């Protein structure tokens, strides 16, 4: 791979890791709020 | 207020009702399903992303 | 020079992309002429004839791979020169302040293409030129330089793309200089607008877009306090606007789609900071809107919507 | 590989080296022509306003 072909795929690693982390952290902290009402 | 400092110390969550055992259940089931639908939205988005 | 530009036979010879030999020389003939100051003015007059073709040469480079040694516009020695010469011709008209403002405003769509080249190339001949031209147009001396940056940045998403490019750097000093200088200028101009002017200005026009300082955690914390004079009247304006657009004119309709994703983000930040904003969502009816977006088509609608609901929920019951 | 082939490789490499250096040096002096004019224009305008 060239340096640009790594530099634009590390961008789509980071841009997807950010949205996956925020969507997982907005899901487990919501499951906890669900269990706080089921309890 | 000292029993509550025993309960809240070791992470016990007191549920005071003081109105009815049939009026809070409706307002709480109106939140269980309303938040379960947000689970079913965000987890569908998660499995779409994966 | 002025006459030759207007005349057909020569201009046609640049227009041909079916014979590489004529087109290569021609772009260089003109470009050698652009180097001399007086000629820039005359050349600019005839601009909407050769200029789309010079972009077309970069466009073909982008859209084709850089591993071909067969004579083209790629990796090949010819290719490296061919992009270079087209880029020097642009760079030459962009040095005049007036010409630079006009260029961004006419060629806007094509102007963004420059970000694409900086990236795909390994070649420093191409990369340096592309970054320099953008710098030239964002400069202080360019008339209504605030607008050109604002439009590139907001619509065309210049700032995220520049940041990413900053990592890749190669030889020749002026190149490292031009990137660093660009990064700084883009960042400064957007930010210096008030946070309250920014939000309100979007709210009136009924055109909402993301930009990085807009979604910043600091921007929101100062702005919470401001909205209050009616039980958070700005926030309420936002809720009402969002409410209207889902119902009226649908959702997942191109125009209507932009405003939504921005609104659902913008409210998420507010909601989290202070929990007195929870009441305005329940009051207006806007709370109901958020729930319907969860199942509405597109990744962004459901995503933004899930993040908006989950925040409201957290303060309702911890 | 052999002395004809390594020299053929040499000829190609210095051709690219030299060419690139010529282009790089050309862009620095081409920006130099320009920067001389813009700067001269500004300096001259400020003073002509004081003179006027």
């Amino acid at each position: 791979l060239s340096l640009e072909n790594v530099n634009d795929m590390v961008k789509e690693i980071t841009d997807c890791e950010s949205r996956a982390r925020q969507l997982d952290e907005s899901l487990d902290s919501l499951r906890s709020k669900l269990n706080d009402l089921l309890e | 207020k000292k029993v509550k400092r025993v309960i809240d110390s070791l992470n016990g969550k007191i549920v005071s009702l003081n109105t009815r055992s049939s009026e809070l259940v409706d307002t709480l089931n109106r939140q269980i399903d309303d938040l379960q639908r947000i689970l079913d939205t965000t987890e569908q988005t998660l499995h779409t992303e994966l | 020079v002025e006459k030759l530009l207007k005349n057909n036979n020569l201009i046609n010879i640049l227009q041909n992309i079916e014979q590489m030999d004529t087109c290569y020389v021609c772009i260089r003939l003109l470009q050698e002429l652009a180097v001399i100051p007086e000629y820039r003015d005359v050349i600019w007059l005839h601009e909407k004839k050769f200029m789309p073709t010079l972009f077309k040469i970069l466009q073909r480079a982008t859209d084709s791979q850089l591993a071909t040694r067969i004579v083209a516009t790629n990796s090949n020695h010819l290719g490296i020169q061919l992009q270079y010469h087209s880029l020097l011709l642009i760079w030459l008209l962009t040095f005049n302040p007036v010409f630079a403002n006009e260029l961004v405003q006419k060629y806007l769509s094509d102007f963004l293409d420059l970000l694409k080249l900086v990236k795909i190339t390994i070649k420093e001949k191409v990369s340096r030129l592309c970054i320099s031209i953008i710098l030239q147009c964002c400069s202080t001396r360019v008339k209504q330089h605030k607008k050109v940056i604002k439009q590139l940045l907001l619509l065309g998403n210049a700032l995220p793309t520049v940041q990413s490019l900053s990592e890749r750097k190669y030889s020749d000093e002026e190149l490292r200089q031009d990137i660093s200088n660009l990064k700084e200028i883009l960042e400064n101009e957007y930010q210096e607008l008030t946070s309250f002017d920014e939000y309100v200005a979007e709210l009136d026009s009924k055109l909402l877009c993301w930009s990085p300082p807009h979604v910043d955690n600091g921007f929101w914390s100062d702005n919470i306090d401001e909205f209050k004079k009616d039980n958070y009247k700005i926030f309420r304006q936002l809720i009402e606007l969002l409410q209207a657009k889902v119902r009226n004119g649908d959702v997942n309709a191109k125009q209507e789609k932009i405003i939504i994703q921005v609104a659902l983000n913008d409210i998420t930040h507010v909601v989290e900071l202070l929990p007195e904003s929870i009441d305005v969502l329940d009051k207006t009816g806007g709370k109901a809107d958020i729930m319907e977006l969860l199942n509405h088509s597109d990744s962004r609608v459901k995503y933004e919507a899930l993040k908006a609901t989950q925040a409201i929920i957290g303060y309702t019951f911890k | 590989l052999t002395p004809n082939q390594v020299n053929d490789e040499l000829n190609k490499m210095q051709a690219f080296i030299r060419k690139e250096a010529e282009e790089k040096a050309k862009e620095i002096q081409l920006k130099a022509d320009q920067e001389y004019e813009i700067e001269k224009t500004n300096i001259v305008r400020n003073e002509t306003n004081n003179i006027d």
